[PDB]
């Protein structure tokens, strides 16, 4: 039949592919070996999920009930789209932009959208990273700064700001941001903040100097570390005070939560930052190694360890709140304790946790209308547990002071944040090389221009650009950022790519030259994923985001001091002015198509 | 051993005089400058 619709004699021919395996050119990188490799995909995978993005909702939309719709979703559509980009990859031989553009080069638009999606991505990011360093530095001393209140210039009491709230929270939203009570209103540079990002964006320059040659040896101990650390984490969060109290808390599922889809809308969202997908990324790791690899194999590695870094996380973070929690409660029902004793001067050991009810009974029918002067609070468990912290306060708020009510704070606290930081770097690594690739691919750069002048002027320009955040305003910024970066455009991307690989090209085709390449025709599951279950699927919910962002709210808790019932959550809704930012991220991918139309259109004639 | 009245107020600590945070971040920057100069020196001598 020869199901070529007019695209050949162009793209990178298969007798091209044949003469170009049997002589090895170079001026191309290429992988010392195929350890190197995986290692570096299990890197980006692994840093670009389990780092703000996967603990964070899955502690907040409740856990379990969040943990089996994105373990199917991940099953039905992740490996799909994994194998079609890895092996989309190692047969047109070059970058992101090159691979959409020499197939059907009218468009040549999503490269350039998940250029600039990559761009945002990173411009957000490594100021997490930046937060992570400093939270990092502080450490290296017995009494941390965020276990005790600085005392006012009264020398008698604390600060009101540090006693209402927790030392934690004083110093992370004062100590640490300095975070304003306006939106609109910044502040100085934050000095402190601006050496921090510098050094990060040092550090990660300096890791990436030369590309991939680098980074090859530079994952060799940053996508490894952040195992075996993790680990023995468990061997702790395990058997201290909470062994199967969060993790059974975990376990046992929502039925309530599942009939609500929005946690759906963000489970799919998850997947493609846990498997790096919509990026360029993975594309340019799978065009740089030879053109006999089993890309199957791979890509099902690949998911089932990302599965399996993903319940070990989870199950960790639940554990660490079950045991906070138990401890939160434990404290309450002591003050309640010692409240009735001190009230009616009862002996100090003759009330205990269990005969706490039928004591206060017995007090207030002994002495009625003086018990009535007393304030009684409520405190049980599963109200605790239930608990849910917005933005990043999971670490910064929940796992440092667990970590101080641990017996040696310090070096949990320098490990952990060690950790932190190596994914986040994995993750940077991830999203760096996805940039500049494509700006030494669109091919405009003068001839001798070496790739470090390049790299050092695109890291100045990130950071200049990514300045910003450093303000007194930035928490508020990069978290309207956050709350728009990511999900459709992302949605989009994918779209395209699967439209381009079914109707463009071909699966035919796609079969024929896998089979030629490794052999190992895919199975029916494959070919029913790519035709309507996957395409489906992820429209469906694509068009559920859409029709659903139009009834959420808009606003964010703010630190405002000044303000009754402070230790609370404060929202006062948007500015007016606030939502033409978010057209920036609009429209992006469209604009080249009728463009290029108009283009051929009138240019022939 | 509490006296319903009198609390204590003289707990004042001076512990960090250095602010250690700083001279962690000076060694840490102190090590990336070193290891960039040796790494754009080794670039640079591919002669
Ligand atoms: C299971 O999930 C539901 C989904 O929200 C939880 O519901 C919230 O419970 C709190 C306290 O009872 C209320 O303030 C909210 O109104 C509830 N949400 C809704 C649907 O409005 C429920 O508490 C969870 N139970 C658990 C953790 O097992
Ligand atoms: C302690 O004693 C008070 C009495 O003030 C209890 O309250 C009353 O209980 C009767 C029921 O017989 C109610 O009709 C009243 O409305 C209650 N309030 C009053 C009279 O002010 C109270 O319940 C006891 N405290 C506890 C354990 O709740
Ligand atoms: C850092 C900004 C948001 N905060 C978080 O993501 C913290 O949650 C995590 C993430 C990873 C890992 Br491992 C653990 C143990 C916890
Ligand atoms: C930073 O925090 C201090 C108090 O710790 C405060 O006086 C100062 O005003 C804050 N910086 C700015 C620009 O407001
Ligand atoms: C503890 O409570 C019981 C019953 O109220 C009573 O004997 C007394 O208040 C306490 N027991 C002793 C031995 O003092």
């Amino acid at each position: 039949v020869l199901p070529n619709p007019g695209l050949d004699a162009r793209i990178p021919s298969l007798a091209e592919l044949e003469t170009i395996e049997q002589e090895e050119a170079s001026s191309r990188p290429k992988w010392d070996n195929k350890a190197q490799y995986m290692l570096t995909c299990l890197g980006f995978c692994v840093g670009l999920g389990n780092v703000w993005r996967f603990p964070y909702l899955c502690q907040s939309h409740g856990g379990g009930a969040f943990m089996i719709p994105f373990l199917i979703l991940l099953v039905l559509e992740g490996i799909p789209l994994l194998y079609l980009e890895f092996a989309i990859g190692q047969r047109l031989r070059r970058g992101s932009l090159g691979v959409w553009s020499s197939i059907h080069p009218a468009l040549k638009g999503l490269g350039l959208a998940s250029m600039l999606t990559s761009f945002m991505v990173g411009l957000y990011y490594n100021t997490i990273i930046s937060w992570i360093m400093w939270y990092l530095f502080n450490s290296f001393q017995e009494p941390l700064p965020w276990s005790d209140c600085p005392l006012n210039e009264n020398q008698t009491g604390y600060v009101d700001e540090c006693a209402r709230s927790s030392p934690v929270d004083y110093f992370w939203y004062r100590e640490t941001l300095n975070i304003s009570t306006s939106i609109s209103d910044s502040g100085s540079i934050q000095w402190w903040m601006l050496l921090c990002l510098a050094c990060a964006w040092s550090v990660l320059y300096m890791c990436t100097i030369r590309g991939i040659e680098t980074t090859g040896k530079a994952v060799y101990i940053t996508s490894t570390l952040p195992y075996v650390v993790l680990t023995i984490f468990l061997i702790r969060g395990l058997t201290l005070k909470g062994a199967t109290n969060g993790i059974v808390f975990l376990f046992t599922p929502n039925v309530t939560e599942l009939a609500q889809p929005d946690t759906w809308l963000d489970a799919g969202a998850q997947v493609f930052f846990s498997f790096s997908l919509a990026f360029g990324g993975l594309i340019s790791f799978s065009s740089y190694n030879s053109v006999h690899n089993n890309c199957e194999k791979d890509s099902v590695i690949v998911s089932i360890i990302n599965g399996f870094t993903s319940v070990y996380v989870a199950i960790v973070v639940y554990s660490v709140i079950g045991f906070r929690a138990t401890q939160r409660y434990d404290d309450c029902f002591s003050t309640n304790i010692l409240t009735l004793i001190n009230g009616f001067d009862l002996p100090e050991g003759n009330v205990t946790q269990e005969n706490f009810v039928d004591m206060q009974q017995r007090c207030n029918a002994s002495d009625p209308a003086a018990y009535a002067q007393l304030v009684f609070q409520t405190c049980d468990i599963n109200a605790f547990l239930s608990e849910a912290v917005e933005g990043t306060g999971l670490a910064f708020i929940v796992f440092t002071e667990a970590i101080t009510k641990m017996p040696l704070s310090p070096l949990w606290s320098v490990l952990f944040f060690i950790m932190l930081f190596c994914l986040g770097l994995s993750s940077m690594f991830g999203n760096m090389e996805g940039v500049v690739v494509p700006l030494q691919d669109l091919r405009v750069i003068p001839p001798k221009w070496p790739k470090e002048v390049l790299t050092g002027l695109i890291c100045l320009g990130t950071f200049l650009i990514g300045f910003i955040f450093t303000l007194n305003s930035g928490q508020y910024w990069l978290s309207l950022l956050d709350s728009y970066a990511g999900s459709i455009p992302l949605l989009i991307i994918a779209f395209c790519e699967m439209f381009s690989v079914v109707y463009v090209y071909g699966v035919d085709r796609f079969n024929k030259d896998i089979e030629f390449m490794i052999g190992h025709k895919p199975n029916i599951f494959w070919q029913v994923t790519w035709r309507v279950v996957s395409p489906l699927l992820m429209l469906i919910i694509f068009l559920f985001f859409f029709v659903v962002e139009v009834s959420q709210e808009l606003t964010y808790s703010i630190w405002d001091p000044g303000y009754e019932e402070f230790p609370k959550s404060q929202k006062i809704s948007y500015p007016n002015w606030v939502y033409v930012v978010v057209v920036i991220v609009a429209g992006v991918p469209s604009l080249t198509i009728p463009g290029y139309a108009i283009y051929k259109l009138i240019r022939n004639h | 051993l509490e006296f319903l009245g009198i609390q204590p107020t003289l707990g004042p600590p001076n512990q960090p005089p250095v602010s250690i945070w700083l001279i962690v971040f000076g060694v840490v920057m102190g090590v990336i400058v070193v290891g960039i100069v040796i790494l754009i020196f080794t670039g640079i001598r591919d002669r």
